[PDB]
């Protein structure tokens, strides 16, 4: 799954 | 509510002791007390509201993944009939965090956004209701889904339009909005062209402003930059 | 009980979901729900049953020792007053945990132990009275603390006698069983020398046995062993 | 913290 802040 | 008749303070210590002690439920029930007694959040408390809920959230994202990957090999030819619980149980994950979805973007509603003036506060907290509504987005499969993705997507480039007009490229509020709002592209609105081309300007746009930045600053701008290059290194 | 409604069946399927999604309370939820119905537990039922509230008291204990290190702090020389925050929020974990412990105990006298007569149960059962009497010795400070002590040591005690009469010394159920009480003797009784004896004697009593069993039976075996082993060096 | 199952 990809990067989220 | 339960924390009404907290101080503001206590409410924010509190949360700050529940972080340490990883204990996220609580500290995001700490925050919703303290944005409940009516004041505008410090950037500090911000975070405190975010890390809360973001914890909450991903946790259940993680649930519902590991409870939809079970449902849909139960529905696969050949998979034996078990009955209705493994839906009834990846349900109840999901109106949970529906449930948990709700209650930021009523804070978010009531009166977070409408009282946030400045850039930093205003864009912060568009970013969330442009997240929660994504998460929201993930679990939807009704007459409402449409509506609900364009809901995160006008929340977001709200936050973008005045994140360009009114920060530098390298701030980290307006890095990592790019980066969910790109997310936001590749995963929700099945459109991996549009995640790939923001995730590279607005990493390109950074680099090229580093060079005005402390040595604090620039290690701030640069974590979330190799998140983007991350991202398009999963997605190239 | 919220469970009431729930087939058994449904219950265990969904303690098992709730496990694989690492959904830890909701797991203890069901399986509450399923020792109600009053049917005595199969082994793989008893393990999901203690995996369950292993996880949840866990996780409060690893919270609650996180804020008693910090207002153990917060009460040393030079250290500035904060007011009543930590205080209370030690507390709150600290009721939170002593409510699940209730909980369990609750479960092994109505009615799970009384009707346990083959030894893997009741010696399963018995040690984890053990171990949530040891959960609340961990933190009580009041007039009962000793009788808390002593409750866990006549639980612990009365399933060793039962182990060593019934079950080979290589059984995981007694060498957990010796594993957890030698703990409550060093952590607890404040008998370290009780610790390391028992630690030892459990130890070299399994090795000598091991010859018997199976491969799949001497891995499990030599597991709890190391586990053993382990805590002896810890405390040498 | 010591080994405990
Ligand atoms: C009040 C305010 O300005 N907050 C922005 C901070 C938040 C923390 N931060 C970060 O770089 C990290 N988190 C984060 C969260 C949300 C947004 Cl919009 C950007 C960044 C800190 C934790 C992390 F995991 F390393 C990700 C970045 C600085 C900006
Ligand atoms: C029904 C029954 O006989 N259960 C005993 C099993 C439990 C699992 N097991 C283990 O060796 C481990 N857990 C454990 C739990 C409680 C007791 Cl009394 C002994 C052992 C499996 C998980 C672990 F983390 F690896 C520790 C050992 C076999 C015996
Ligand atoms: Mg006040
Ligand atoms: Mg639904
Ligand atoms: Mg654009
Ligand atoms: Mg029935
Ligand atoms: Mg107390
Ligand atoms: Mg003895």
């Amino acid at each position: 799954f990809p990067a989220t802040v | 509510g339960a924390m009404g008749s907290m101080e503001r303070a206590s409410l924010i210590q509190k949360a700050k002791l529940a972080e340490q002690a990883e204990r996220y439920e609580d500290m995001a029930a700490f925050m919703k007390g303290a944005v409940e007694k009516g004041e505008e959040l410090s950037c500090e408390e911000r975070n405190l509201l975010s890390v809360a809920y973001k914890n909450v959230v991903g946790g259940q994202r993680a649930a519902w993944r590991v409870l939809s990957s079970i449902e849909q090999k139960s529905n696969e030819e050949g998979s034996e009939e078990k009955g209705p619980e493994v839906r009834e149980y990846r349900e109840k994950v999901e109106t949970e965090l529906q449930g948990v979805c709700d209650t930021v973007l009523g804070l978010l509603d009531s009166h977070l956004i409408k009282e946030a003036g400045d850039a930093e506060s205003r864009v912060f907290y568009l970013k969330m209701k442009g997240d929660y509504y994504r998460y929201l987005a993930e679990v939807a499969t009704g007459d409402d889904k449409k509506r609900i993705i364009d809901s995160a997507r006008s929340a977001y480039q709200e936050a973008m339009d005045i994140s360009k007009k009114e920060m530098p490229p390298t701030n980290p509020i307006r890095l990592g909005l790019a980066l969910n709002f790109s997310v936001f592209h590749y995963e929700i609105a099945n459109s991996p062209e549009e995640a790939i081309s923001l995730a590279k300007t607005t990493f390109d746009e950074a680099m090229a402003d580093l060079h005005t930045l402390s040595e604090d600053s620039y290690k701030d701008s640069t974590l979330i930059m190799q998140l983007l290059r991350d991202n398009l290194t999963l997605w190239t």
